Formats: C-alpha cells, sequence, structure tokens
RNA sequence: UACCUGGUUGAUCCUGCCAGUAGCAUAUGCUUGUCUCAAAGAUUAAGCCAUGCAUGUCUAAGUACGCACGGCCGGUACAGUGAAACUGCGAAUGGCUCAUUAAAUCAGUUAUGGUUCCUUUGGUCGCUCGUACUUGGAUAACUGUGGUAAUUCUAGAGCUAAUACAUGCCGACGGGCGCUGACCCCCUUCGCGGGGGGGAUGCGUGCAUUUAUCAGUGGUGACUCUAGAUAACCUCGGGCCGAUCGCACGCCGCGGCGACGACCCAUUCGAACGUCUGCCCUAUCAACUUUCGAUGGUAGUCGCCGUGCCUACCAUGGUGACCACGGGUGACGGGGAAUCAGGGUUCGAUUCCGGAGAGGGAGCCUGAGAAACGGCUACCACAUCCAAGGAAGGCAGCAGGCGCGCAAAU
RNA sequence: CUUUAAAUCCUUUAACGAGGAUCCAUUGGAGGGCAAGUCUGGUGCCAGCAGCCGCGGUAAUUCCAGCUCCAAUAGCGUAUAU
RNA sequence: CCCGCCUCUCGGCCGAAGCGUUUACUUUGAAAAAAUUAGAGUGUUCAAAGCAGGCCGCCUGGAUACCGCAGCUAGGAAUAAU
RNA sequence: CACCGCCCGUCGCUACUACCGAUUGGAUGGUUUAGUGAGGCCCUCGGAUCGGCCCCGCCGGGGUGCCCUGGCGGAGCGCUGA
C-alpha cells in the first residue's frame, strides 16, 4: 500500500514493416525538414493524429443529434481550432480527417521560432530553444516540442536574461573581453 | 470442538466437500444437559454475545399451569412416564422439553376447594375453608359459580391418586426452568393411550 | 477479519468526499454515529478540505478541542464525527452557520444559512411503534428517538424539530404535490414536486417526481426526502436550486 | 494502417506447414551524459532462521503516605509535579503471502418476518408500596529474608487504597389497581325474597426472564409483531432499581455545569447464515450417494438463531450425457492487464474489495469480537542453551543472512 | 539560498567550466526475405556464418579483418512464456 | 412521429382504482465501490502525470458515458413457443 | 544428376529416445479396516488449606458481663461457606 500513481502510457507505435523504403523516405524527409532528432519524434506525432482521427472515426457513425456527438465533437473541434491546425470557418467533424501530419509539426515551438524569424535556420531554432533563450509571455521554455496555441503564438520573444535579449552576455565573450 | 457447521457433510448430489476453513467459534456446539430429577443445581454458561444461558442439571420444582381455569402454581416433579423421542430418556428420568412428567397437584386441589366450594380428591380446619359461616350475599356469588363447576373425569380420577399428568413446555437446557402445562382434553386421552401401550 | 474494521483506504472512500490520491494512503474513517458511512461528512474533511480553516490534520484537532464547533447545537470533540443532510454545523467564534445540503452534482456543499434559521432542522421519520404502557415513539433518519409524537405522523413523513429542545413543532405528510429532495442514487440532489407513487407488495416503491424545469425522474421510496409543503421549500437551498443542467448547458453557463 | 514475405519443381498453379515481421513480459549480453515518474525473494522451497525492531495508554475528572523533586512565608485529611504498581481500555484493526479450495471462494441480486452487535448518537434510568452524614475483607507498588547454573521465574515476612472484589438501606410514600371479602347501608325490606352503595382486615403488584390462557394500541404485502389484561415463575455459578469523581460556588432545606456508569430499546460499524444466476481441462472417470446421515417426516438435544447440526423412531429417497460422480490444475476469486477492424484469444501471486493461513494438525482461556499464534495447551517435525536436574521456541511484519535457483533491493 | 522532521534531488542564483569543443554513442547488419559492397587481404567443404533458403572444395556478393554505408539511437542484440 | 370516432370497483364534469393465459424479444426507467479505460475543464516550462486553480477579500472546478449475463420496472405485441 | 534413373527389406556400425521390464528394490503424500490414544473441555465425585458463627476465663464501672464494643483463650467431620 503506497501513496503513489503508476499510471503511464507509451506515446508512440513502432511500425510493423520495419524496412519499407517508402516509409523511410517520407519520415526522413520530415526529420530533415522540421528539425526533429529521431524517428520517434515523428511517430509520436503520428500517434497523436491517430488518436484524434480515432476519436472522430468513432463519433461519425452516430445519429447527428445524439448528445455525445453534439458535445464531444464541439469540444474536439474547439481544441483543434484552439491549437490552430483547423481553421476557424471549417469547424465540421469531416474536416478532422483532412488533417495531414505536417499540421502538428508546424505548431511546434522550434518551427514557430524558425518561421517567426527568431533564428537563421531551423536547427539554429532548436539549439536556441534548448539553451534557455526563448520564452513565451514571461515563461522561459526549454522544451522544443511545446505546441504553441494561438493565444501564445503572438508572444514569442527572447529572454530577459539572455544576451540576444536584455543583457549580461555569456562566458565566451566575457572571457574574451579580458585581454589584459 | 463439537461443531454444528454445514460443511462437514456431502452435497445434495452426494459428492464429498473439501473444507476451506477450520472450525470457528460461531460454529461451536456444547455437550448436553441431562437434567435429572434431584435437588436444584444450575450452572450458567457464558455465551457468544456476553449473555447467560442457564444450564439446569437437576430440578425438583417447576411452574405448571392448569389451563382450563387459569390457575398456575408451582409444584413438585415426581416421576417421568413417557418420552416421544427415546425410551432411555424415560428410564434415566431425564427432563427435556415435551416429556411427560408426574406432578404433585396439591395446590390445584387447594385452589379448586378455595375458588369454588366443592371438594376434590377424597379435618375441620380444612372444612373451615370448605364449610364455614357466610352471609347470603357472598353465597349468592358462590352459588352462582357452582354451575360450571363440574370437572371432567380424566383429571378427577387422578386427583384421587394425587398426581396430575403434565408435560414440560419450557426448554430446561437453555433457560434452567421446567415450566409447562397439564395434559387435558384430547391430548390426555392420547397420552394415556401411549403410556398404556408403551408398557 | 476476525472482528470489526477500523481503517479505510483513500481510493475506497466515497467519491463525493473529493479526496486526492497522493496525499497519503489512508482516508479518515467516520466514527460510528447517527449517519451511514457512505452518506456522511466527517468534520476533518469539512474543516480541512471545504472551508480551509485548517491546513494539516492536527489543526482540525486544535480547532475542535477548544469547544468551538457545534453539531446541531451540541459541542463535538470528535474530529471524525459524521454529519450530513441538515446537520446544522454552527461555529460561534465567527458567527457563521452551515447546513449540509447536497448540491445537484451530488456533493455536500458549503451553503450558508441565516443565524435566525439555525434553530431548526428537518427529519424523515423512519419507524413508528408503541411501547411500555402505550407510549408512542418516533425514530428520525438521524436516529433521534422522540417519545409522544403527533398521532397523525406515519412513516416517510417530514417533521421539523427545535434544535434547542428536541421537540416536534409541525410535520409534513407524504403526498403528491409536496416539494421533494432526493438523498439518493443516480438522481441525488434534484428538487421537484411529487407526481406519483407506484405501490408494489414486497419490494421497493418507486416515486415519480417532476422538476421546476418539468423534466421528470423517479427513484426508490427510501431515497425521497420531503423538503416542504406544496411547492414551498422550508430551508435555504443551494444556488442552482436542484435543477440538473446537462453537460451542454453547464458548459454554456461556464461560457 | 481491416497488410503480408522466402522455402517441395527443369518450370507452373495449389493444399500445406516451417522460417520471417510487430507487440509484450521474465532473464541475460554489450553500453551509458541530464532530468521528472517508477515495479522490485511471486514463479523453484507456504524451505530454514542469528540479531535489533514491528502495540501500547493519564486527563481538570478511578487509586500516591516513594522527600523522587517541592511549596506550606509554615500547621495540618490531601498544596502541586509525579517514577512505580493496582484498575480501565487496545492488543480481533494494520501488515505479509497465496499453500489448501473448481458451485467451494467470489460477483451482481434478494432476505433475515430465523440471530448477535464493545463503541458512538437519541430514548429510558422518585414507574417497584417493601450504618445511609457512606459498610466489609484483602492484595500490589514499597520495606525486609532468600532459592535457582538457567527465563518478562518468582516463594516466605511486614504495611496501606479503589470506578478492583464484595455486602447492602434510606427517600419517592399520601396512596393506586386486581384478589379475598367478616361488616355496615339504601331495595318493591310483600311471604320465600331482593338491585345497588360504601367498605373492615389480609394477599399480590414495575421493567428484564420463563411459561399457560382472554381480547384486537399502532403498523406490515404477510405474524404466533408491538402494546394491554389475568394466574404465576425469577436461577447462590444470582437482572436493573447509581455507596464513585472534578469544577463553579451559593442562595434561606434547595441547586448549576460536566467526565464515568448500567437493565433495556433504537440505529451506527459490521459479522454470521440463506435465495436466483455465472467457473478452466478430462469419458483411457456412466453411474454415484447409505440406516453409524445419503433425501425426507415427527419430537427433542445443541446453537447466537433457521435447519440431519446431532440423537431417537419412521418413510426410500437425492443427483445424472442439459456431463452427476471421480481425477487434473505451475487454480485464490473479482474489480482489471497485454494484444485487438468486428469477433476472439491469453494473462490476473501482486498496492482496492472478498476469502484463507501463520512449520503440519488439533483443542482452548479471556473477550462484545478469535479456534488469535508479535496468546496458551499437547502430538508430529526440526532446532538453541544445560551444572544433563531443567528452560525457551516459530520473519508467509520491516531490514537482514542461509538455501534453492535463469530470476529480485539498505 | 530554497526544499525538508534534519539532510538530499529538482527549481533560483554568485565564481570557475568548449576546438579535434579527446567533455571522443553504442548495439546488430550489408546474397534473398529486408534498408545497405557486385570493394581490398587471409582461409581453401578445414575454421566457421546461417531463425529459413543457403555460403565455404584458391576472382567467398555470406566465414575471419580493414575501409565505406544503414537501420535504431541513450539505447539495442539474444533465449523462453504469449 | 402522436391520439380518436370508428375493462370495472366507485373518489373530489373520475387523479383515485376489482382485474386480464404465460414467457422469449425490444425500448425507456431504478440500483449498480472507487481506482483503471474512453472523456470534459485547466500552460505541471510541454509531456507521462496531477485535481488543481483564476482575477486587483472575490469568482469557480473536483463533470459525464459504458459496466456484458441474472434479478427489478413500466411503454410495444411484428417475429417465435404454448 | 533425367534408365549408366529412382527406390524396398533383413542383418551387421554408431550415438540418442520411449517401451514390456527379471527385480515383491526405496523415495514418498493421500484415503483407510482394526487396536491403543497425549491433551483441552463438560459432568459425577474429591476436599489439602483459609475465613465466619458458637462455648467459656478477659471488664465491682451509664443497669449493682444485668445489650457495653476494650485484650481474648483453646479441643469440638461442631455449622457452615469459599
Amino acid at each position: 500500500p503506497v501513496a503513489r500513481s503508476w499510471v503511464c502510457r507509451k506515446t508512440y507505435v513502432t511500425p510493423r514493416r520495419p524496412f519499407e523504403k517508402s516509409r523511410l523516405d517520407q519520415e526522413l524527409k520530415l526529420i530533415g525538414e522540421y528539425g526533429l532528432r529521431n524517428k520517434r519524434e515523428v511517430w509520436r506525432v503520428k500517434f497523436t493524429l491517430a488518436k484524434i482521427r480515432k476519436a472522430a472515426r468513432e463519433l461519425l457513425t452516430l445519429d447527428e443529434k445524439d448528445p455525445r456527438r453534439l458535445f464531444e465533437g464541439n469540444a474536439l473541434l474547439r481544441r483543434l481550432v484552439r491549437i490552430g491546425v483547423l481553421d476557424e470557418g471549417k469547424m465540421k467533424l469531416d474536416y478532422i480527417l483532412g488533417l495531414k501530419i505536417e499540421d502538428f509539426l508546424e505548431r511546434r515551438l522550434q518551427t514557430q521560432v524558425f518561421k517567426l524569424g527568431l533564428a537563421k535556420s531551423i536547427h539554429h531554432a532548436r539549439v536556441l530553444i534548448r539553451q534557455r533563450h526563448i520564452r513565451v509571455r514571461k515563461q522561459v521554455v526549454n522544451i522544443p516540442s511545446f505546441i504553441v496555441r494561438l493565444d501564445s503564438q503572438k508572444h514569442i520573444d527572447f529572454s530577459l536574461r539572455s544576451p540576444y535579449g536584455g543583457g549580461r552576455p555569456g562566458r565566451v565573450k566575457r572571457k574574451n573581453a579580458k585581454k589584459g | 470442538g463439537i461443531s454444528r457447521d454445514n460443511w462437514h457433510k456431502r452435497r445434495k448430489t452426494g459428492g464429498k466437500r473439501k473444507p476451506y476453513h477450520k472450525k470457528r467459534k460461531y460454529e461451536l456446539g456444547r455437550p448436553a444437559a441431562n437434567t435429572k430429577i434431584g435437588p436444584r443445581r444450575i450452572h450458567t454458561v457464558r455465551v457468544r454475545g456476553g449473555n447467560k444461558k442457564y444450564r439446569a442439571l437437576r430440578l425438583d420444582v417447576g411452574n405448571f399451569s392448569w389451563g382450563s381455569e387459569c390457575c398456575t402454581r408451582k409444584t413438585r416433579i415426581i416421576d417421568v412416564v413417557y418420552n416421544a423421542s427415546n425410551n432411555e430418556l424415560v428410564r434415566t428420568k431425564t427432563l427435556v422439553k415435551n416429556c411427560i412428567v408426574l406432578i404433585d397437584s396439591t395446590p390445584y386441589r387447594q385452589w379448586y376447594e378455595s375458588h369454588y366450594a366443592l371438594p376434590l380428591g377424597r379435618t375441620p380446619e380444612e372444612e373451615e375453608i370448605l364449610n364455614k359461616k357466610r352471609s347470603k350475599k357472598i353465597q349468592k356469588k358462590y352459588d352462582e359459580r357452582k354451575k360450571n363447576a363440574k370437572i371432567s373425569s380424566l383429571l378427577e380420577e387422578q386427583f384421587q391418586q394425587g398426581k396430575l399428568l403434565a408435560c414440560i413446555a419450557s426448554r430446561p437446557g437453555q433457560c434452567g426452568r421446567a415450566d409447562g402445562y397439564v395434559l387435558e382434553g384430547k391430548e390426555l386421552e392420547f397420552y394415556l393411550r401411549k403410556i398404556k401401550a408403551r408398557k | 477479519a476476525r472482528g470489526p474494521k477500523k481503517h479505510l483506504k483513500r481510493v475506497a472512500a466515497p467519491k463525493h468526499w473529493m479526496l486526492d490520491k497522493l496525499t497519503g494512503v489512508f482516508a479518515p474513517r467516520p466514527s460510528t454515529g447517527p449517519h451511514k458511512l457512505r452518506e456522511c461528512l466527517p468534520l476533518i474533511i469539512f474543516l480541512r478540505n471545504r472551508l480551509k480553516y485548517a491546513l494539516t490534520g492536527d489543526e482540525v484537532k486544535k480547532i475542535c478541542m477548544q469547544r468551538f464547533i457545534k453539531i446541531d447545537g451540541k459541542v463535538r470533540t470528535d474530529i471524525t464525527y459524521p454529519a450530513g443532510f441538515m446537520d446544522v454545523i454552527s461555529i460561534d467564534k465567527t458567527g457563521e452557520n452551515f447546513r449540509l445540503i447536497y448540491d445537484t452534482k451530488g456533493r455536500f456543499a458549503v451553503h450558508r444559512i441565516t443565524p435566525e434559521e439555525a434553530k431548526y432542522k428537518l427529519c424523515k421519520v423512519r419507524k413508528i411503534f408503541v411501547g411500555t404502557k402505550g407510549i408512542p415513539h418516533l425514530v428520525t433518519h438521524d436516529a433521534r428517538t422522540i417519545r409522544y409524537p403527533d398521532p397523525l405522523i406515519k412513516v416517510n413523513d417530514t417533521i421539523q424539530i427545535d434544535l434547542e429542545t428536541g421537540k416536534i413543532t409541525d410535520f409534513i405528510k407524504f403526498d403528491t404535490g409536496n416539494l421533494c429532495m432526493v438523498t439518493g442514487g443516480a438522481n441525488l440532489g434534484r428538487i421537484g414536486v411529487i407526481t406519483n407513487r407506484e405501490r408494489h407488495p414486497g419490494s421497493f416503491d418507486v416515486v415519480h417526481v417532476k422538476d421546476a424545469n418539468g423534466n421528470s425522474f423517479a427513484t426508490r421510496l427510501s431515497n425521497i426526502f420531503v423538503i416542504g409543503k406544496g411547492n414551498k421549500p422550508w430551508i435555504s437551498l443551494p444556488r442552482g436550486k436542484g435543477i440538473r443542467l446537462t453537460i451542454a448547458e453547464e458548459r454554456d453557463k461556464r461560457l
């Protein structure tokens, strides 16, 4: 008898056919475009889109005025318009199934630091986030997989304690600015 | 100990049953009280619940009731004549519920002489409750209540012998008492037939 | 188990106490008392988690041994004393009074009553019998035994007692047309006016209610607590007034 | 994401299995920078265990004459703090493991109208017509003499208490109601006669217990319920009817606030016994069960209560291919877990519930609650000390070591 | 500092701390199944690899080594239940 | 989609009530331990988790659904047995 | 490998498996017929020892041990209980 919780789940599904060249080709293209580190970072986004599509694929076989459909479809489409991968007009449940896997990779903080002009390449954006430079409305974020919903997409700035922000430049320059 | 559990026996289909627990204290049974006739000796047994169970082992007195006239007085217990379960409970004089005993019946004849005026079961000091000076007004009550005062033959023929046949209606192994009723009516004819045939 | 139990784990506690999972292994077992184990609030829950007058579990004891808290106008030193369904929990150092009333989600609310209102409570009369040279008795649902009742009172009625004395002021008879509250099962907390009772020999009787909105339910007869006469409630009610809104209208009200 | 691929031939189309592929858990190999969570002697041996530890408890309110400390600015029952021992309560919950157990456990369901219930919370506690301004005997702590190699062994001597163990009235208290009715008085005191009205003296009385009648306070689907009346019973191994304790302090005899107490009733935690339905493999288990209990009837004993639970007498039943009965199980049951298109299949010793057991079996004491093992009594089995006269045992509690192991922590 | 019975770990912050950033990422593989050599040296049905088909008898696409590459990546390989 | 023209004892223009061959089926309603599982809300810095939290004393969450079979219930009476 | 094909059996070679096994050979747990049977508990007795009553010397004293408590004494299956 302990005061604990053992509740955990895995968040990726390893593919069945391991060496199919088309699967290796498309996921390596996603790794090289979006600045992911390994294929588990692709499979995790495939798992969250698969869970979303399984929820919509479960709701779509109901009569359209059953109240579970009318409540949970509105909640699921509201979360997808809130994170920004489904646009504001087309909130219908048939438009969940037209989500491509590149929607959730565009809303990561690494891709939204590269697309908002705060880095010179996407790999510079991930190494800028991981070195505690990027903050989102006065919370310093060290997670490159932070999915920026669009009431936080507006506030993306450099840190107040960073050399490319406010001041106090790092140990390389201040050892370098001691010459004598 | 002696256990009265359900699980030491076969099923309704007749197969054996392997036990899944040992004997517990809510399944106990205790050895019997062979209450004999003698001077009064009662132990009390401390039981589950904290209460007392009064274990009579010898008795010579009980509270018996003549039910036809609602007169219940306490009598001696003389002898047992019959038991519907076992003949060894007759020859060893063991008092259990629904045996047939012999009682002393002197306060019943004393109450019959006192409530009514007529004699039963046949000394001028006991004539001084039988025959004495009364007014005419109290004798109007006494001559009223002599109309239903004839008592049936099957009890009155034993009031000549001074022993009424009577049956125990309490349980003398749990409560320590021997209270009961006297046999009358149809039941007296039945049990006189059965003592007549059991010898 | 060779005897009674004395402990109660946290995940086996009632859901309506709204406990955490990680504060500890055990939950407070309610003491034996007037109210049942699944249907009560102890004082340590009511002072520590609902009102936040005391943060840790020793401070609820430091509250209660200073003779501060009255349950039904009596000073209660047990921190796990069960209270529920119009126990009037009265604290006189701050002058507040609380009546334990189910809100419509089914949970015991912090619902405040007037200092003029805390001299009475209601009681559902569960057993009527006679005794001991014809003395009639009356047994309420919080096990108050009252001698010499009004002789029209029958089972499943509601009486109103004075909390100083313990004596019956007036009573409500069980009918259609009285306002009702459920102390019950899946329909716990809904308030409506009674429309029916279907009488079955040998089993639980089902009583159909119609709400202030007009949606209807029915529960078993042992779950029906009459609040008032007519459609007039005799107590202060929670702020939703017992109308169960659905998850759609509750989201729209939170919007 | 409802999926396939190599292998019989010189070559082809197929049945087909092997091998591939992906989860998942147990081990093991090679490896290792950060950080939040987190299983961990189950599998084989429910095998054996050194050592420490795992259950104790004092408030204003049961009993202090231990100077053990200490007030009394000192003269009286005791200031006060209080080690010890008596007393009361808890030790029956928690913990650990899965060995037995296959209509058994267990789960949903329904019942106690067939029973008990320490404690809490409300009811009841001048209802009874019959030394109290407070009663008795001891034994502990303490003092003192010792035994035994050895223990939480205890023996003799001397003290003293009780909410320990006892024994017991007063008051309410004027009476009331039934019984018995010697007597007095009024009837239509006519001639037998005759309807009332008081009543002397004496008897029994309330609740609990046991029986035996008569009647129909409220409720139930349904009582032989609850209540009331009558005649009685009431245990020496004994039923309640207060010999206790603190605070606040008085009013012109009467008192407030409490802790403790108990016959009883209620409901509160439950427990116990029951109903309907549901369990994996096997016919190389198709017939089983027995008058010494297998199914039933009557009367009992016993139990907390219902009943073959048991004894006496009588009846010959009971289950069965709709799989009894017997065997297997690396079988605790369930909530659940891993896979999953729909269906399935397999796993569940494991943190919640329910059961069972503390080496194997029994049998008991106390208690409201036990067949308790951080209680006792033996037998079996294994083990420690010994002055060989005797003494004490139980980690499937937390850590730990032995052993078995592929396999599990300070 | 803060946490906390009292320490620890996490978070905050002051001083040191990166060129080959030696502050050096591994485990299985390269005939097909199955993404990846028609390379250079040895052994010559011996040693061995091989889950299956098979490779090895002096141009080995498979053994033993080097180079290159290619999956997975702070992990992956093997054995058994499923 | 819904009802109507085409049972009876009797209680304040009938709510109330004497009852009719059974069941299988279906649809609602009661009671169904929480934890886990789908699931709503909420920036633990994201996440696995957690039941918190929010605004300059106040406001507000701690929902819900499924839980097969057997039992219970009132609406239906095609298809099936008697 | 394509008749200079393919393949069958007995017997002798090798290592590995199961069988009926001569053996009334051992390891073991169940269920047992019969005989003894520790120990707890119940009954029927038992009665070591301890207390109380009762008999009297202890007290001319409130009455001139005349109820008076003061100290008792020691035999009495006495009289009774634990």
